[PDB]
C-alpha cells in the first residue's frame, strides 16, 4: 500500500513518508515492520537512490532515515565513485563536510546523535580513501586548524582520524588493492608529525573528558603502526601511566594503549628505553594500588558483584599485566629496587586467577604457563618467584576441571549421572592446568606433596568433605603423575589409594559411591609406573575395576572399562608373564571369567572389555602362545557364531528376527574391538570366520533388497532393516580395520581381497541409491590405499562398480547423500594417487565424467569435498604431466586444459568459495606454468582458429582476456590485460601471485579500478 | 528489577512418574516431525481433583513443551521408525498458549523406558476415567 | 516487563537462524535457507527477576542478502557474534562483524559464540579463539544441534542487561490444562520415521 510510494523514482521522494517507513521498521512490529523492511531494502538498493541522499539529510526529521541515506552514499562511494562526473563528486564531499559541521555546532545534536555523526564521519573517511591526498592535499592541515575553532569539532576530528587509521592500517588488507593500501599508508605516515602534535597538545592541555577519551581512542589505533620514537621520545608514556590512569573515564582506554606498548619488542641495547618501559609499568601499578584497589583486595568477589565497569576493568588489567610481563619481566628481575614491583604485579595476577570466569582464567593460565616453563628452563630465576609459585599451586589445585576420562558429573538437581556430551573446552582447560601444575610440581615437589596430602586428610576426617573438593583434589593428584621420584611416588600413591578406599567405606548411597569410584579410577589409571612395580597392587586394582563393572551406575561401569584399557595399554607385560606366587598369567584368569565379569555390562562395554584383552594378548610375541590366547578370548563369540551361522543358514527368515540380528551384530562388533587392538595379530581369528562372514554379508544384502522392494524405500528407516544394515556395516568395518593394520600384504591380496570385492561391489552397484552403504566406499579406499599398488585390476573393478552410479547420486545438488559424497572423493583421490592407470582404462565418455566430477567437487562448500576436489585436480594435472609427450597426455590437454582453467577461475572469482582460495591459486599457478614453461607439446587451439604457429602463451592470454571480458563486462580491456600480464609473470611466486588474484578480486567489486595496480610487485622487485 | 518469587503451579501435585524423553510434534503443512523439547516428562496428579496431566519441561531453560491431561480416550501407537517411541493424538495442549490439538511423538532412551511409559500412561488414563 | 533488542550477526551458514529457532520452538532445522536482510523474533525467558524479553534481530550473513547491513544495529542493546568452529574463514571474519557492530553500538554487552562444537572434525581449536579477550566479549563454545551451552548466551546477556549477576532461568508457571476427525493425521504420522533414530 502507501509505504511503497518511496520506490517510485519518477516522482519526487516524499520525505515525510520515508520517515514513516523508517519509523515503522525500527519501532513497529510483526507484519508492518516486515513490509517496511523489504521496502527500505529496495529503496536502498535502487541504483539511483544516492541522488536522494542530500535531500534526506537536509529535510528528514528521522536520524535513522539519515543513517540509511549515508549507507546509500557509502555504497556509491565504495563501488561507483570513479564512474561519477566530477560535478557529483565535489557536491557530495561538500554536503557531507557541511553536515558534519552543522552537527558539531548544535551542542544538543552533537550530544544526542552520536550514531549519525559517527556514520557521517565514516562516510567522510570513505571519500578520503578515494580522493586523499592527491585530490585533497589540504585535508590534514585544515582539520588541524579547524580543531581550534570548537571543542566539539576538535573531538569529532579525533573520531575521523581514528576511523581513517583503522581503514588504512587495520582493515585495508583484502578490501583495497596492495597499491592503494600502500598509497594511503604512505600518505598517513608523511602527515603523522602534525597529527601527533595535535593529539599530544590535547592530551597535555585538553579538558573535556569526552575530548580526552576520543583522543586516547585515536591514540590506541596509531599505536598499531607508528614509529617507536613517538612513544618513547615524547613525554606521552608518563601521561598515560599517570594522569590518565587516575581518571576513571580515561582508565580503560589508557590501559588498552599501554597494553599495545607493552607487547612491543624493544631494542635490547638501549638502556634509556628500558628505563622508560620500567617507569610506565611502575606508574601504572602505583596508580592502580592508589586509585582502584590494593594488591590484597578480593578480586573474585569484586568480579562476581559486577558493579559498574569492574569486570571489564579486571579483564583489561589481566591483559595488561600478562602482555607486559610475558615481554618485559626480565627488566624487573635483576635490580633489587624493582623486586617489589615485580612481585606486586604477580600478586595482582594471583588475585585475578581466583576469579570465577573461565575465559579470564584461561588468559591468566596462559601467562602462568609462560612463567613456569621459564622457571623450569632458565638458570637463577625460580627462587625469585617461590612465594608466587606456592600460592599458584593452591589456586590451580583448587580450580582443577574434569578430565576427559571422568565420565560421571552432577546434574542440575544434585544427582550424579553419566555425561551426555564430551566438553572440548573443559578437556582443553584440564590439559593446560595439568601442564602448569606439572611444571609447578617439578619446581617444588615437597611443597606440592604437602598441600595435596594435607587436603586429603581434611577429606578423610570429614572436615572439608564435598564432591567438589574430593574431585578437584583427585584430579590434581592424577594430573602430576610423572613428577615425583619413584620412591616418593610409591609412598604418595599408597597413601592416596588407601585413603580413597576408606572413603568408599564411609560415604554410602548411589551418588557418593559414583563420585569416589570415579576419583579412585582416575588416580589409579594415571599411575602405571607404580602399578607395574607392585603386582599385588595392580592385581587388587584390576579386581576393584571388575567390582565396579557390577555397579548399577552406567557411568561407573563405563569408566571401569575405560580405566581397564588405560591400565593395560601401559601394564600389559605384567598380565602375560606368570608372576611369583601365581599359578598362571593373569590374562588366562581374566579370559576364563569373562562371562562372569561382564554379565552386568551393556554390549558396547563388553566390546571394550574384549578390546582390553586384545591389548594384553598382543604383548605376547611367540606366535603359538598368542594365537592360543586369541582362540581362548574368542571362544564365546565363536560359539555364538557357529550356531547363528548353522541356524540362519538353514532359515534365512531368522535374519528378520530382531533377536538374531542383535546377536549377530554383537558378535561382529566384538571381533572389530579385538581386531582394533590386535591389528596384524588378528589374522587367525579373521581367517576363522571370513568365509561364513562374507556369505552372511550376501544373505543380509538379499534381505535388505527384498524388504525395500516389499515395503518401499521407507523400510530403510525401520528397526529391522537398520539392524540388517548394521551387520553389513560392521563386517565392512572389520575388514577395513584389519587391512588398515595388516603386515602381511600378500595374504591380504591372495586371501581377503578377491572374495571381498565379489561380495561387496556388485551388491553396491545393484541396490537402489537409498540402500547403498557409503561404508562400502570407505572400505574400498583402505583397500586401495594399503594394497592398491598390488591389485591394478581390482582397482578397475572398484571403479567400474561404484564410480558412475555414485556420481549419479551426488551430482543433482550439493546436499543429498552427504556421506557418499565425502567417501566418493576420498576414494577417487586415493585411486588417482596410487593407481592412476585405472583412469587410463576408462572409456572416454567415463573419463569425461571423471573430469566433470572433479570440477563438481570444487563447487562444493562442504570443506572436506572442495579440498579433495582441488587436490585431485592438482594431482591429475601432475599425473598427466608425468606421462610422455604422448597421445593420451596431448588429447587430455586439448580436451580439458581450458575446462580446468575456467572452472578454477570461476570458483576463485564468485563470492561463494572464499575458503578454497589458496588451493585454487596453486592450481591456477600450475595450469599457467604448463604453458609458460613449455610443458604442453601440442597446440591448444584448433587448426584455423589463429595465425600460423602462434604460441600457447599468446593463445592462453587471448582465451583468458575473452573469458574475463564476458564474465566481468564492467572491467576495461586494459585492466584485464594488465592483470593477465602480471599473473603470467608471477606464476612461480605464490605470495606475489596470490596478492595479484586478491587485487583482481577487489577490482571486480568496483568500477574504474586502476590497471597500474597490477605492477605493484614490479616495484618491490625494483626497491 | 526486583526478585520475583512467582512459582511453578505444580506445588499441589504428586509426581506419579518421571522419565527422560524427547518430544516431537507432527507438522502437517510440511510432511515432517519437528522436535519440541528434551527433558523430564512427568505425570502429575492434582491432589484435589485426582486428575493426571503430562507436564514436560526443556533442560536448562525449563520452558514447557507438553502440558495436557492424559485423556482416557487417547491411544499410544508405535512409529514405524522406532522401537522406543509412542505416537498419540492430543486435543488440548497448552504448552504454547491457548489449547491446540497436536500429534505428538515421544521417544525414550530404550525400549524398556518406552514400555514403562505406556504402562504408566494407561494407569493414569484409569485414574482419570474413574475420577 | 523489559524488552531488549539483540542483534545476531556472523557469516552465512554459521547457525544463527538454527540457534534462534531452537530457542523459539525447540526444533533443530537441518536445512540451510539463508536469511534475507533480517528477521525479527520475540523471545522471552522466565527468571527469578521476572520475565525478560528479547527482540532478536537475526541478520543475514551472506553479502548478497545483507539488506540494510549495519542499519540493523541501530538501537541494539546487546549482540551475539556467531562463527562456526568447523569453518576457519568464519572465525577469520569475526573482527569484521565486530568492527561494523561496535561502530554503531559503542557500549553494549556482546557474546561471541563458536557454534557446531558437536562435529568431530573441529577446525578452529580452543587456542586459536582469543579475539574476545581485548574486546571484552563473553565467549562460549555452543552447539544448536546437541544443545551444548545453548542457553548461556542469553543467560549472560540477561545478567548484564538486568544489572543483576544473581539472575537465573526458572520454571515458567504450568497452568492446569483443560478437559474422530484426527485419525488420518495419526495414520500418516505413525508411518513417517522420527529423525535421528540412530543418533538419539
Ligand atoms: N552439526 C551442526 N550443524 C548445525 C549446527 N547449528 C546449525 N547447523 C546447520 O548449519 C546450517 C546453518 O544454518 P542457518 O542457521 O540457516 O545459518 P545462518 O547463520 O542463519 O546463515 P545466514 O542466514 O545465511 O546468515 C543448517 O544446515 C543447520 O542445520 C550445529 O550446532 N551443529
Ligand atoms: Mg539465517
Amino acid at each position: 500500500g502507501a509505504m511503497e510510494g518511496i520506490l517510485d523514482f519518477s516522482n519526487d521522494l516524499d520525505i515525510a513518508l520515508l520517515d514513516q517507513v523508517v519509523s515503522t521498521f525500527y519501532q513497529g512490529s510483526g507484519v508492518q515492520q516486515k513490509q517496511a523492511q523489504e521496502i527500505l531494502t529496495k529503496f536502498q538498493d535502487n541504483p539511483d537512490a544516492w541522488q536522494k541522499a542530500d535531500q534526506i539529510l537536509q529535510f528528514s526529521t528521522n536520524p535513522q532515515s539519515k543513517f540509511i541515506a549515508l549507507s546509500i552514499l557509502d555504497k556509491l562511494i565504495t563501488r561507483k565513485w570513479k564512474l561519477l562526473p566530477n560535478d557529483h563528486r565535489i557536491g557530495i564531499r561538500n554536503f557531507v563536510v557541511g553536515m558534519i559541521i552543522s552537527m558539531c555546532q548544535d551542542d544538543e545534536v552533537f550530544k544526542t546523535q552520536k550514531n549519525l555523526i559517527n556514520k557521517s564521519d565514516l562516510t567522510l573517511v570513505q571519500i578520503l580513501k578515494q580522493e586523499w591526498p592527491q585530490n585533497w592535499p589540504e585535508f590534514i592541515p585544515e582539520l588541524i586548524g579547524s580543531s581550534s575553532s570548537s571543542v566539539n569539532v576538535c573531538e569529532n576530528n579525533m573520531i575521523v582520524l581514528k576511523l581513517l587509521s583503522e581503514e588504512v592500517f587495520d582493515f585495508s588488507a583484502e578490501q583495497m588493492t596492495q597499491a592503494k593500501a600502500l598509497h594511503l599508508k604512505n600518505s598517513m605516515s608523511k602527515e603523522f608529525e602534525q597529527i601527533f602534535k595535535l593529539c599530544f597538545q590535547v592530551l597535555e592541555q585538553g579538558s573535556s573528558s569526552s575530548l580526552i577519551v576520543a583522543t586516547l581512542e585515536s591514540l590506541l589505533r596509531y599505536l598499531h603502526w607508528i614509529p617507536y620514537r613517538y612513544i618513547y621520545e615524547t613525554n606521552i608514556l608518563e601521561l598515560l601511566s599517570t594522569k590518565f590512569m587516575t581518571s576513571p573515564d580515561t582508565r580503560a582506554i589508557t590501559l588498552k594503549c599501554l597494553t599495545e606498548v607493552s607487547n612491543l619488542k624493544i631494542p635490547q641495547d638501549n638502556d634509556l628505553i628500558k628505563r622508560q618501559t620500567v617507569l610506565f609499568f611502575q606508574n601504572t601499578l602505583q596508580q592502580i594500588a592508589t586509585s582502584v584497589m590494593p594488591v590484597t583486595a578480593d578480586l573474585k568477589a569484586t568480579y562476581a558483584n559486577a558493579n559498574g565497569n569492574d569486570q571489564s576493568f579486571l579483564q583489561d588489567l589481566a591483559m595488561f599485566l600478562t602482555t607486559y610481563l610475558a615481554r618485559n619481566r626480565a627488566l624487573l628481575e635483576s635490580d633489587e629496587s624493582l623486586r617489589e614491583l615485580l612481585l606486586n604485579a604477580h600478586q595482582y595476577l594471583i588475585q585475578l586467577s581466583k576469579i570465577e570466569e573461565r575465559e579470564l582464567f584461561k588468559t591468566t593460565l596462559d601467562y602462568w604457563h609462560n612463567l613456569v616453563a621459564d622457571l623450569f628452563y632458565e638458570p637463577l630465576k625460580k627462587h625469585i618467584y617461590e612465594e608466587i609459585c606456592s600460592q599458584l599451586r593452591l589456586v590451580i589445585i583448587e580450580n582443577m576441571v574434569r578430565p576427559e576420562e571422568v565420565l560421571v558429573v552432577e546434574n542440575d538437581e544434585g544427582e550424579i549421572v553419566r555425561e551426555f556430551v564430551k566438553e572440548s573446552d573443559t578437556i582443553q582447560l584440564y590439559k593446560s592446568e595439568r601442564e602448569v601444575l606439572v611444571y609447578l610440581t617439578h619446581l617444588n615437589v615437597i611443597d606440592t606433596e604437602e598441600i595435596m596430602i594435607s587436603k586429603l586428610a581434611r577429606q578423610i576426617d570429614g572436615s572439608e568433605w564435598s564432591w567438589h573438593n574430593i574431585n578437584t583434589l583427585s584430579w590434581a593428584i592424577g594430573s602430576i603423575s610423572g613428577t615425583m621420584s619413584e620412591d616418593t611416588e610409591k609412598r604418595f600413591v599408597v597413601t592416596v589409594i588407601k585413603d580413597l578406599l576408606d572413603l568408599t567405606v564411609k560415604k554410602r548411597g548411589k551418588d557418593n559411591k559414583a563420585v569416589v569410584a570415579s576419583d579412585i579410577m582416575y588416580v589409579v589409571g594415571q599411575y602405571p609406573r607404580f602399578l607395574k612395580a607392585h603386582w599385588n597392587f595392580l592385581r587388587t586394582v584390576i579386581l576393584k575395576l571388575f567390582e565396579f563393572m557390577h555397579e548399577t551406575h552406567e557411568g561407573v561401569q563405563d569408566m571401569a572399562c575405560d580405566t581397564f584399557i588405560k591400565i593395560v595399554q601401559k601394564c600389559k607385560y605384567h598380565f602375560v608373564i606368570q608372576q611369583p606366587r601365581e599359578s598362571e598369567p593373569f590374562i588366562q584368569t581374566i579370559i576364563r571369567d569373562i562371562q562372569k565379569t561382564t554379565a552386568d555390562l551393556q554390549p558396547q562395554q563388553v566390546h571394550t572389555f574384549y578390546k582390553a584383552c586384545g591389548i594384553i594378548i598382543s604383548e605376547e610375541r611367540s606366535v603359538a602362545e598368542r594365537n592360543r590366547l586369541l582362540s581362548d578370548l574368542m571362544q564365546l563369540p565363536n560359539m555364538a557364531w557357529d550356531t547363528i551361522v548353522e541356524q540362519s543358514t538353514a532359515n534365512p527368515t531368522l535374519l528378520l528376527d530382531s533377536e538374531t540380528v542383535k546377536i549377530i551384530a554383537n558378535i561382529i562388533k566384538t571381533n572389530v574391538a579385538v581386531c582394533t587392538s590386535m591389528g596384524a595379530d588378528f589374522y587367525p581369528q579373521l581367517g576363522h570366520i571370513y568365509y561364513n562372514m562374507l556369505q552372511l554379508y550376501r544373505a543380509v544384502s538379499s534381505m535388505i533388497s527384498a524388504q525395500v522392494a516389499a515395503e518401499g524405500l521407507i523400510a530403510t528407516k525401520t528397526p529391522k532393516v537398520r539392524g540388517l544394515r548394521t551387520i553389513k556395516k560392521e563386517i565392512l568395518k572389520l575388514v577395513e580395520t584389519y587391512i588398515s593394520k595388516a603386515r602381511n600384504l600378500d595374504d591380504v591380496v591372495k586371501v581377503l581381497v578377491e572374495p571381498l570385492l565379489n561380495a561387496v561391489l556388485e551388491d553396491y552397484m545393484n541396490n537402489v541409491p537409498d540402500a547403498r552403504d557409503a561404508e562400502v566406499l570407505n572400505c574400498m579406499t583402505t583397500v586401495v590405499e594399503k594394497v592398491g599398488h598390488m591389485i591394478p585390476q581390482g582397482v578397475i573393478l572398484i571403479l567400474q562398480s561404484v564410480f558412475e552410479c555414485t556420481l549419479d547420486m551426488i551430482n543433482k545438488d550439493f546436499t543429498e547423500y552427504p556421506e557418499h559424497r565425502v567417501e566418493f572423493y576420498k576414494l577417487l583421490k586415493v585411486i588417482n594417487e596410487k593407481s592412476f592407470a585405472a583412469f587410463l582404462e576408462l572409456p572416454p565418455a567415463a573419463f569425461k565424467l571423471f573430469v566433470d566430477a572433479i570440477c563438481w567437487a570444487f563447487k562444493h562448500n562442504n570443506r572436506d569435498v572442495e579440498v579433495n576436489g582441488l587436490q585431485i585436480a592438482l594431482d591429475l594435472v601432475k599425473n598427466i604431466e608425468r606421462m610422455g609427450n604422448v597421445p593420451f597426455a596431448n588429447e587430455f590437454h586439448k580436451n580439458y586444459f581450458f575446462i580446468f582453467v575456467s572452472e578454477t577461475f570461476f570458483v576463485l572469482t564468485d563470492s561463494d568459495h572464499k575458503s578454497g582460495f589458496s588451493k585454487q591459486a596453486l592450481l591456477l599457478m600450475k595450469l599457467i606454468s604448463l604453458v609458460y614453461d613449455n610443458k604442453i607439446s601440442v597446440p591448444l587451439y584448433q587448426e584455423a582458429e589463429v595465425p600460423q604457429g602462434t604460441s600457447n602463451q599468446v593463445y592462453l592470454s587471448q582465451y583468458l582476456a575473452n573469458m574475463l571480458s564476458n564474465a566481468f563486462p564492467h572491467l576495461t580491456s586494459e585492466q584485464i590485460a594488465s592483470f593477465l600480464s602480471a599473473l603470467t609473470k608471477q606464476y612461480k611466486d605464490l605470495v606475489v601471485f596470490k596478492g595479484t588474484l586478491r587485487d583482481f578480486l577487489v577490482q571486480i567489486k568496483e568500477v574504474g579500478g586502476d590497471p597500474t595496480d597490477y605492477l605493484f610487485a614490479e616495484d618491490k622487485e625494483n626497491a | 528489577l526486583e526478585k520475583v518469587d512467582v512459582k511453578t503451579m505444580e506445588e499441589d501435585e504428586e509426581v506419579l512418574y518421571k522419565v527422560r524423553a524427547k518430544l516431537f510434534r507432527f507438522d502437517a503443512d510440511a510432511k515432517e516431525w519437528k522436535e519440541r523439547g528434551t527433558g523430564d516428562c512427568k505425570f502429575l496428579k492434582n491432589k484435589k481433583t485426582n486428575k493426571v496431566r503430562i507436564l514436560m519441561r526443556r533442560d536448562k531453560t525449563l520452558k514447557i513443551c507438553a502440558n495436557h491431561i492424559i485423556a482416557p480416550e487417547y491411544t499410544l501407537k508405535p512409529n514405524v521408525g522406532s522401537d522406543r517411541s509412542w505416537v498419540y493424538a492430543c486435543t488440548a495442549d497448552i504448552a504454547e498458549g491457548e489449547a491446540e490439538a497436536f500429534t505428538f511423538a515421544i521417544r525414550f532412551g530404550s525400549k524398556e523406558n518406552a514400555d514403562k511409559f505406556k504402562e504408566e500412561f494407561e494407569k493414569a488414563q484409569e485414574i482419570n476415567k474413574k475420577a | 516487563v523489559p524488552t531488549f533488542k539483540l542483534v545476531l550477526v556472523g557469516d552465512g551458514g554459521t547457525g544463527k537462524t538454527t540457534f534462534v529457532k531452537r530457542h523459539l520452538t525447540g526444533e533443530f532445522e537441518k536445512k540451510y535457507i539463508a536469511t534475507i536482510g533480517v528477521e525479527v523474533h520475540p523471545l522471552s525467558f522466565y527468571t527469578n527477576f521476572g520475565e525478560i524479553k528479547f527482540d532478536v534481530w537475526d541478520t543475514a550473513g551472506l553479502e548478497k542478502f545483507g539488506g540494510l547491513r549495519d542499519g540493523y544495529y541501530i538501537n541494539a542493546q546487546c549482540a551475539i557474534i556467531m562463527f562456526d568452529v568447523t569453518s576457519r574463514i568464519t572465525y577469520k571474519n569475526v573482527p569484521n562483524w565486530h568492527r561494523d557492530l561496535v561502530r554503531v553500538c559503542e557500549n553494549i554487552p556482546i557474546v561471541l559464540c563458536g557454534n557446531k562444537v558437536d562435529v568431530k572434525e573441529r577446525k578452529v581449536k580452543a587456542k586459536t579463539i582469543t579475539f574476545h579477550r581485548k574486546k571484552n566479549l563473553q565467549y562460549y563454545d555452543i552447539s544448536a544441534k546437541s544443545n551444548y551451552n545453548f542457553e548461556k548466551p542469553f543467560l549472560w546477556l540477561a545478567r548484564k542487561l538486568a544489572g543483576n549477576p544473581q539472575l537465573e532461568f526458572v520454571a515458567s508457571p504450568a497452568l492446569a490444562p483443560p478437559e474422530q476427525q484426527y485419525q488420518q493425521e495419526m495414520e500418516q504420522a505413525t508411518a513417517l520415521p522420527l529423525p535421528d533414530e540412530d543418533d538419539a
